[PDB]
RNA sequence: AGCUUGACUGCGAGCGUGACGGCGCGAGCAGGUGCGAAAGCAGGUCAUAGUGAUCCGGUGGUUCUGAAUGGAAGGGCCAUC
RNA sequence: UUGAGCCUUGAUGGAAGUGUGGACGCCAGUCUGCAUGGCUUUAAUGUUUGAUGUUCUAACGUUGACCCGUAAUCCGGGUUGCGGACAGUGUCUGGUGGGUAGUUUGACUGGGGCGGUC
RNA sequence: GUUUAUUAAAAACACAGCACUGUGCAAACACGAAAGUGGACGUAUACGGUGUGACGCCUGCCCGGUGCCGGAAGGUUAAU
RNA sequence: UUUUGUAUAAUGGGUCAGCGACUUAUAUUCUGUAGCAAGGUUAACCGAAUAGGGGAGCCGAAGGGAAACCGAGUCUUAACUGGGCGUUAAGUUGCAGGGUAUAGACCCGAAACCCGGUGAUCUAGCCAUGGGCAGGUUGAAGGUUGGGUAACACUAACUGGAGGACCGAACCGACUAAUGUUGAAAAAUUAGCGGAUGACUUGUGGCUGGGGGUGAAAGGCCAAUCAAACCGGGAGAUAGCU
RNA sequence: AGGGUGACAGCCCCGUACACAAAAAUGCACAUGCUGUGAGCUCGAUGAGUAGGGCGGGACACGUGGUAUCCUGUCUGAAUA
RNA sequence: UAAGGUGAUAUGAACCGUUAUAACCGGCGAUUUCCGAAUGGGGAAACCCAGUGUGUUUCGACACACUAUCAUUAACUGAAUCCAUAGGUUAAUGAGGCGAACCGGGGGAACUGAAACAUCUAAGUACCCCGAGGAAAAGAAAUCAACCGAGAUUCCCCCAG
């Protein structure tokens, strides 16, 4: 679960770097709420371009 | 019932055994837990009755997929 | 009492004794050894009690076996627990 | 607060003047710095990582309250208060476990048991 | 008062009274793989369990054993 | 029949008739017999279907050694004067029979264990809704009025109508006896007995299920069955016993 | 073949061998109509919470045994010609 | 197809037929009360009661038809919440129940054997359950082989107790 993050956010806020962050973490708080997202491969290169 | 919406793992009976190997029925059943997921693309929460592992897939997959399995195999949800 | 390792390894004509598993006695042959000047004697103790099958497993040895082939694991055999 | 590695805040294969506490220093250096002068133990900043303590909400609980489905003490959805990474559950695991189950508990013998014997 | 319908009605069981003990409520506890239900539409003057058995006068010593309650030290100790 | 031994007063049989217990399959070995012979024979299958085809294969002609391997020898040991097992006699396939193996394996018989069902029309307890208790006693609290107290206390009458209270029918029980015991009756009759406004008794209907129920507790009751109900099943359980 | 007929029937009866028969409905084959379906060539693509591993069981003739292999309740987790 | 028929116990009555509408046999139709999956609600099976539609030169009350549930699809409706969902009505399809074995799947005993008994056996048997077909399942090598080669699955005989 590396992710790709949106907005700033803790000690990791960059409005889109690829972090490692703990599963929980991810999909229960930050997709829910919009500050993350999966990096599925596909999702690696769209903040990939920028 | 104790099934797994996502992988249908379901409780399978095997055996216990001492330490003299005396066999007595048991059941593994899974690690179900039942849990509010955001879908977004559906401005919704849905809870699924879902085996850990079943959220490790989730995570992978990811839900919509998921979801389209169980809407294409008919699971209520 | 002196010197000593025959309380030796491989075998064994022929016997005794057991339902059987087994146990016992044994000259002699081969190799190597001790004591004796030598003929000789010694394969434990004057003899008859001092004991535990098989299985499972340990150890040492062993080109005997080695699941395509080379090895290895595992097995066998010999010794022993 | 705090265990422990690599990066890091520690060390190694403008001269000389005024010169004063500490050094695991068997058993106390008129020597160095304070303004000025032609790829580590004595411990601590960034981390990947345990132990404990506080705080938070966002998984999870709610056999509090209100709302809708709905004239419904079921369920669900919703709002909210409470609880909160606990509780509970799955797998694994040490303890306990006649609550429950399956069984064992020798033979001889002047009947059997007790004794004795094997 | 109750009991072995059909060889035992009693000194047995129950009983009110007594004591210990558990239980703060989503109670302990019981039926139940679970949902749930009883306990109770009760809440410690309540409820369960256990022993004793109206009343009167009373209920002494022993915690070494077994059990239970308490015990943030240390020794031994599972998966990992 | 069983026994050391039975007229035995030890078993079994009232009598007759019918039925009623060593089977079947597949393996293996021996005997007989048949075929062929250092060879014998095919399995499935094909099939002009008991033929014919099919020799995959099985047995035998070589043994010894754990084995590599060697071979009329081989193993043992450095090696046998040796020793162990072998070298000399024929095998094989049918068919009938004797044994054995696997099967229910000669036939009948348990007490039980497991599985799925059917039972609270009996009985136990509980839930709901309806019913019953002739007649006669006792006289609790309370009340009233006099007496009595400073007022209470207290006291006498009268009134009142308490109780798992009293005597006693219906009703509910079941202490004694006799009768009955192939009964009138698979638990009753007669004479006595207990309770009889209560933890009473009763009609209807409901709920609880088998290691489970229910139990004022006897292991009691759960349909004349109870230290684990009944029906069907595993099932021909197993029976070193009769 | 067989049955029947007053007892045992090739020739009494009903059959049997043999040869024939379908107005209608149907099984089965083909042949097409209608519906639904896709064929073909070029260039591509090649099955991840999976394989494997840890824990617990279960399957493989194989009882954890030196135990390959298969399945997975649980926690994990690749390479990609 | 036909000279005889109106099933049997089963006579009798009254009939019907003989050259093709007697009977009898076959194909396809028609009718087909009530209960039962039972399906309009209920229920002590074969019974009680409805809503709505139809129906009467005697247009009342009765008779008939339809109204279960679930699934899929569509349409129309439509909360907390405006969007949107959940919810609700209708409609079209399909399902439901029964049935001998064979088949695949979810569960899964004990007696018994070991001359006792735990491992082991009985045995993945008996039994319960779910599902399907005319057969089921399996199947087009991440298979074997052993350096030579074979070439999906299934069944039979060997290999071999
Ligand atoms: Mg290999
Ligand atoms: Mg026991
Ligand atoms: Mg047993
Ligand atoms: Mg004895
Ligand atoms: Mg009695
Ligand atoms: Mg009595
Ligand atoms: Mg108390
Ligand atoms: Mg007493
Ligand atoms: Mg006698
Ligand atoms: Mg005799
Ligand atoms: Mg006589
Ligand atoms: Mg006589
Ligand atoms: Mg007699
Ligand atoms: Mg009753
Ligand atoms: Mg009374
Ligand atoms: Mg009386
Ligand atoms: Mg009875
Ligand atoms: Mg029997
Ligand atoms: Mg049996
Ligand atoms: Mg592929
Ligand atoms: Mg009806
Ligand atoms: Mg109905
Ligand atoms: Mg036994
Ligand atoms: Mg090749």
């Amino acid at each position: 679960m590396q992710v790709i993050l949106l907005d700033k956010v803790a000690n990791l806020g960059s409005l889109g770097d690829q972090v490692n962050v703990k599963a929980g973490y991810a999909r229960n708080f930050l997709v829910p709420q919009g500050k993350a997202v999966p990096a599925t491969k596909k999702n690696i290169e769209f903040f990939e371009a920028r | 019932s104790r099934v797994c919406q996502v992988t249908g793992k379901r409780p399978v009976t095997g055996n216990n055994r001492s330490h003299a190997l005396n066999a007595t029925k048991r059941r593994f059943l899974p690690n179900l837990h039942s849990h509010r997921f955001w879908v977004e693309s559906e401005k919704r929460f849905v809870t699924l009755r879902v085996s850990a592992k079943g959220m490790r897939v989730i995570d992978k997959k990811g839900i919509d997929t998921v979801l389209a399995e169980l809407r294409a195999r008919g699971e209520k949800y």
